[PDB]
């Protein structure tokens, strides 16, 4: 019975803090210099401070000097920890160890752990598109707007070059000034921005590319009501350069399914270079069952790949089936309905 | 309370010298930490020393410097050695007794000086 | 057409210390609807910009009490009084009155040095996973970039529960753990001497550092269990045959596939029998990885031809072979109908 | 109060350094002593400094050591010379307000070490 | 008006203690350091300690921590000094000083001073005679008793030979219990111990002498009533050995007066040797117009001197006139009256 | 007969430290009046005892209570608390019941070295007193035994008045001194330079040291005033001639005496004319000092001579002669008769 009761599933959005308990018992629990640790999924542990009552005095690290703050109770024999402004990098799993007596060095009975995730307070507004374009041709931008009322907002397009400023491009308006639209005049009749409150997502589209147009993009959302806000994106990576890397995207063709209690589908996408091409099924929401074959290298230096899936035979008029190809290198995205043959 | 008395000066010829620190309560048995530091910013931490019941004196280092073990009555005595030029500084005691609570400390142990 | 100059361009002051940005106009920033539109952000270097204040003297909900605007007209001046780790990185205004719109050049601020942390510790352990076998002798290293006399602890932690000491020293046997679990080192670098590896083994071992502060072990040396499949039982093949399609007939080529499905072991066997005139030089075969869950792989072969030679031929299989099969199944089809 | 700020090493090359008092108080206009001392059981007086408002900065010694008189806005300097390898020791450094009454002191200064 | 105003008259007993006053005006009396300044008459001046408020941590002289105290107070800006245990080598005239601004080494205004004398709270057991003196011979000491009531004490006389312990030799009762007499065995016979409660004085006569007899002589006052106490004496110093120094005491011979207003006369002392011979007058009480000559040497080796008085040739009748001469190398003492020649 | 054994025989502890002597007895020193006369002294080293306990457990009037008796039969205690100076030197224990008395064989107190004074300073001037005359330079020396840099104070103090500052320095004119008190030192021992010597300067002369405590001057320069009469004006003598003694003519010898008294100046001039007959050779001149009030000197002349040839002669005088005299008055009688 020497051990350390830890507390609950407790998880909370970003920014805000958390505390946690650590009762102690079986042992002094006025000595052995009580410890924190979290464990962040993907690396091993962490270390914040040590504490007793004795030297409150400040012996932290170096990032978590103001953000921790331990404290303890002789009463009951507790120890608590106080997380405090939680970025969204400090989800990991916590546990109160126990150091021996009067020293530090080895941790003698770990505590049973805390259940401490975090994630996106709301789905904040995520861009989309973007990468190797050369100048001239065109490009579309995207952007998810989530975890808010989007409809109301006053959506803009703020754009950061390189080391430079922030510039704005275009700003849309909400829905009730008649979709009111403005741009800065480098993009005068190039540019248009765009929305579908429908689907909580804004839209820009890039037209004569120029090198001015190298800059990361930063899609906006603002409101000056009683209840106001000025949210930013995420960011997506845009870049102008005259690179040829003769490249073509893939055709795609359809494996016709026919019976047999189990079927079976698939997309044959041939002839692309170079890699890789993604395949998404069902815009995202198709995955169970779902074989997607490693690229392989055809005779003529071109690649190919084929997508399949195996779903009942019984459903096969009435669920639809549509398979999602984007290659981002030639830039091309291409989708395919898979019914079987009319014979 | 504790109070602890040192030497005001001691001159380390040849890298050999001995320091201690005059402690004031019982006799022993009982536990304890009696620390010994450089810089009043607690720059470093250079022994400390404790002892259980029938454990004789346990005695190691943090920052790798050379520490004997040896206790008294009531005092302690630091066995230090390997000694340089540059960290030449001032030298401090501590202590803190544990039972019972709380813990009523020392002021700063004046300390000493060494060469 | 409106351009801002923010006053200064750069500062850095000690944690504590204060510090005062202004953001001076070109035109009267206060609109025709008697507001002022000038805001203030804080661009976090490598991070997208986050909005701080919303009109001028307007503070975004969750900002912390220690950033305040202030100004009208034409002057306009943001203060901060303890400047720190969030709050280094480049600071813009911009108006958002008269189009089109504007931002500041950008007010670079971070940190002078605040007590010389003299870089912790590193801590490296090799490798982040390997796959040794139930038996085998195995031995964990441990390396510093600094000189710990000895302050290693062994922490076996199997991924899940909390973690276990195994040693509490560089090599000294911990109370509840096998006189196995021994160490060893001479000088800098110690180690950990595992001399049978068992199944509760199955772990991601760490080592600690115990000599000066901060602290930070965090590396994660996982012990996954080694089989390909013989924990995982025969799984016969689900053999599928596709024929090209009708689109690419009139494009010239004719794939045809023979997709195999959630079978172990690896081992296969696929024979491409047009009109049972069996074909060989025409075929790629490609497989996936073990599954996460079952551990089958899963197989297809893509035969390929020309419009020309598949007009040609009627018949076309693939007989295909496996263990799990009692006898070699033959999918086909003929050509054109169905 | 008053607070007080100074080295914590200064290693005298060649019998010369220069000893300094971070103060805490208003600018000028007021009378003061800002003493000089060597050991904490007031061992040695080594110097003390006072300035009238128009009576520049009076300097004097009394065991015999070497002095100059600097003063900047609210901080002191010690023109201290002629060294010796035995006297070296901890130097503190101590303050007195006295208008207007009563005095509530500073606790004792962290000083300084000299070689 | 830059003074230090000092208290009056104060006069008492030995070990009792003072308290002195020093009130200052007509600059900072919270400032300057006030001093202390006692002068010891027969040499020059002293020091005990300076005062400040601000430091009255311990700055004092040697033998003087313990025993002087310092004071002050701003409200009335005053000084006081007040030692204690007073000893009778303390004697002497109190002064307060005044150090400059911050400092102590010159002293600015001194105070006025103080009347402060003490002296011989009781006059206490005054030993006398002794000194040179052949073994064998005899020798009487005398002990002058005064300040308290001798007639009721158990007076003792406790010798202390050089080196060695306190030896009881004989005490004598008071005179109530038929004036008891005690010897020590080593003088039994030889000496005795008498008193004359009339005159506070006891007296020991010492008989036979023996080198044993080479030490301190101490006189002793014993009373064990409801009012107690032991008073030694001073000790006068009596040692034996054999010295020849072969010396003779003066013949002493009247200046018979007669008639002039005015008359004189005096005493002839001749013959005697070595140096010198002491002339009192009137057992003491005759000082004014005595002029007593210095020592003249003689043909013979011998010296002689005279000692004259001049009084009013009126009284010579009246008043009586003897003259006092102790030589007490050759241990003789003579008296002598001058009366005019009945003629 | 019952002898004393002090135990022990020496001790000496820090001041603040306690001590224990023990007297132990030979016989019991109860009396048959059921008293006991037991009693505990200090002789302070150089001086008479001082008695403290008056029976055993019984302090004397004036002691402090630092001190104390105890003990009964032939078992007896004394103890002491702080051991301060008043307290150093011998100690000894005596009954008084049993003649004849005894005393311990002493107890040799002191104490054992409080903070290393190192002795304070010595102040050195020279002279005690002088007789310089007005006017004359006048330049006094102060020497000490340590180095002290410039810590001098001359302090003129005539004797009676409080002490007057007269340089705040080695040689720096103080305020309210005229310029002549200047001074002067090259070294470890300056002076002073008294120019002129005034009237307003008869005074004892002091100088003070400043670098370490403890503090004594003290030592007194007293200048005096020159005169051995001049300011003390002419004082005729006051005559008498006294005969022998009729107990010495019956001796052999007879001394006769001119006895002169209360005359300024020294000089005078005295003849024995015995029978007008001037004779010489046998007066002895004996004069006193200059008197403490008058400052008026006063002299006697002794002739001398033999029964045998002094019953030969009647008239004996001296004729003495003085300023102050106007004509020799010459005192004079005869022999025998009066
Ligand atoms: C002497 O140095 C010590 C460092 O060991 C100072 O301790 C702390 O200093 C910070 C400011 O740097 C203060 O905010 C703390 O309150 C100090 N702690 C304590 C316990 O005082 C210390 O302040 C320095 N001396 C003085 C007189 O301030
Ligand atoms: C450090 O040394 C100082 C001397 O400068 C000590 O100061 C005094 O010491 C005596 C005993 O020797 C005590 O009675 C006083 O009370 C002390 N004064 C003060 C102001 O504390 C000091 O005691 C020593 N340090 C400690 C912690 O006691
Ligand atoms: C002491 O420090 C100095 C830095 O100036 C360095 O050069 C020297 O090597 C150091 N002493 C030793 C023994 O290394
Ligand atoms: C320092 O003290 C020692 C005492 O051991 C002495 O011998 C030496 O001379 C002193 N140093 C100097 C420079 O005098």
């Amino acid at each position: 019975q020497v051990q350390l009761v830890q507390s609950g599933a407790e998880v909370v959005k970003p920014g805000a803090s958390v505390k946690v308990s650590c009762k102690a018992s079986g042992y002094t629990f006025t000595s052995y210099y009580i410890h924190w640790v979290r464990q962040a999924p993907g690396q091993g542990l962490e270390w914040i401070g040590s504490i007793y009552p004795g030297n409150v005095n400040t012996n932290y690290a170096q990032k978590f000097q103001g953000r921790a703050t331990l404290t303890v109770d002789t009463s009951i024999s507790t120890a608590y920890m106080e997380l405090s402004r939680l970025r969204s990098d400090d989800t990991a799993v916590y546990y109160c160890t126990r150091s021996h007596y009067g020293l530090d060095w080895n941790f003698d009975v770990w505590g049973k752990g805390t259940t401490v995730t975090v994630s996106s307070s709301q789905v904040q507004l995520v861009e989309s598109g973007g990468g190797v374009v050369q100048p001239g041709r065109s490009l579309r931008l995207s952007c998810a707007a989530s975890g808010f009322t989007f409809t109301k907002a006053w959506m803009h397009w703020v754009r950061q070059a390189p080391g430079k400023q922030l510039e704005w491009v275009a700003q849309i308006k909400d829905k009730s000034n008649s979709y009111a639209t403005y741009y800065a005049d480098s993009v005068k009749g190039r540019f248009t921005i765009s929305r579908d409150d429908s689907k909580n997502t804004l839209y820009l589209q890039m037209n004569s590319l120029r090198a001015e147009d190298t800059a990361v993009y930063y899609c906006r959302g603002v409101y000056y009501a009683l209840s106001p806000f000025d949210y930013w994106g995420q960011g997506t990576l845009v870049t102008v350069s005259s690179r040829t890397a003769s490249t073509k995207g893939p055709s795609v063709f359809p494996l016709a399914p026919s019976s047999k209690g189990t079927a079976a589908l698939g997309c044959l996408v041939k002839d692309y270079f170079p890699e890789p091409v993604t395949v998404s099924w069902n815009s995202g929401a198709l995955t169970s069952g779902v074989h997607t074959f490693p690229a392989v290298l055809q005779s003529s230096g071109l690649y190919s790949l084929s997508s399949v899936v195996t779903v009942p035979s019984s459903s096969l008029g009435t669920q639809t089936y549509i398979c999602n190809v984007n290659h981002k290198p030639s830039n091309t995205k291409v989708d395919k309905k898979v019914e079987p043959k009319s014979c | 309370k504790i109070l602890v008395k040192q030497s005001p000066m001691l001159v380390a010829y040849d890298n050999a010298v001995n320091l201690s620190c005059k402690y004031s309560y019982n006799l022993f048995s009982r536990e304890f930490r009696a620390s010994l530091h450089k810089g009043l910013d607690s720059a470093v931490e250079v022994c400390v020393v404790y002892g259980n019941y029938s454990q004789q004196l346990q005695v190691y280092s943090k920052t790798g410097f050379n520490c004997d073990g040896k206790l008294g009555n009531e005092s302690v005595t630091f066995y230090l050695q390997n000694l340089y030029v540059n960290q030449t500084d001032i030298y401090f005691c501590k202590i803190e007794v544990m039972y019972p609570p709380p813990y009523l400390d020392n002021e700063k142990s004046n300390g000493t000086i060494i060469h | 057409d409106i351009v801002m100059t923010q006053t200064p361009l750069s500062l850095s002051v000690t944690p504590g210390q204060p510090a005062s940005i202004s953001c001076k106009s070109s035109q009267s920033l206060v609109h025709n609807n008697a507001n002022t539109y000038l805001s203030w952000y804080l661009q976090k270097p490598g991070q997208s910009p986050q909005s701080l204040i919303y009109k001028v003297s307007n503070r975004f909900s969750g900002v912390p009490d220690r950033f305040s605007g202030s100004g009208s007209g034409t002057d306009f001046t943001l203060k901060i009084s303890r400047v720190e780790a969030e709050d280094v990185g480049v600071y813009y205004c911009g108006q958002g009155t008269q189009y089109p719109f504007t931002f500041g050049s950008g007010t670079k601020v971070e940190i002078k040095g605040q007590p010389k942390a003299a870089p912790d510790i590193q801590m490296t352990q090799s490798p982040s996973s390997l796959s040794a076998s139930v038996g085998d002798r195995v031995t964990i290293t441990c390396q510093a970039s600094q000189n710990i006399y000895v302050w290693l602890n062994w922490y076996q932690q199997k991924p899940g529960k909390a973690p276990k000491l195994l040693i509490y020293k560089a090599s000294n046997l911990h109370t509840g753990v096998p006189s196995r679990f021994s160490g060893s080192g001479s000088g800098t670098d110690f180690t950990l001497t595992i001399s049978s590896l068992q199944p509760e083994d199955i772990a991601t071992y760490y080592c600690q550092q115990g000599q000066t502060y901060p602290y930070t072990f965090g590396q994660g040396t996982k012990l996954e269990i080694k089989t390909k499949g013989p924990s995982r039982t025969v799984a016969a093949p689900s053999v599928f045959i596709f024929p090209p399609s009708d689109e690419q007939l009139k494009s010239g080529t004719a794939s045809v596939v023979c997709l195999l499905n959630n079978f172990y072991p690896r081992e296969a066997k696929v024979q491409w029998k047009v009109d049972n005139a069996l074909q060989s030089g025409n075929s790629q075969e490609s497989v996936t990885e073990q599954d996460s869950k079952d551990s089958t792989y899963s197989l297809s072969s893509t035969l390929t031809l020309s419009k020309a030679d598949y007009e040609k031929h009627k018949v076309y299989a693939c007989e295909v072979t496996h263990q799990g099969l009692s006898s070699p199944v033959t999918k086909s089809f003929n050509r054109g109908e169905c």
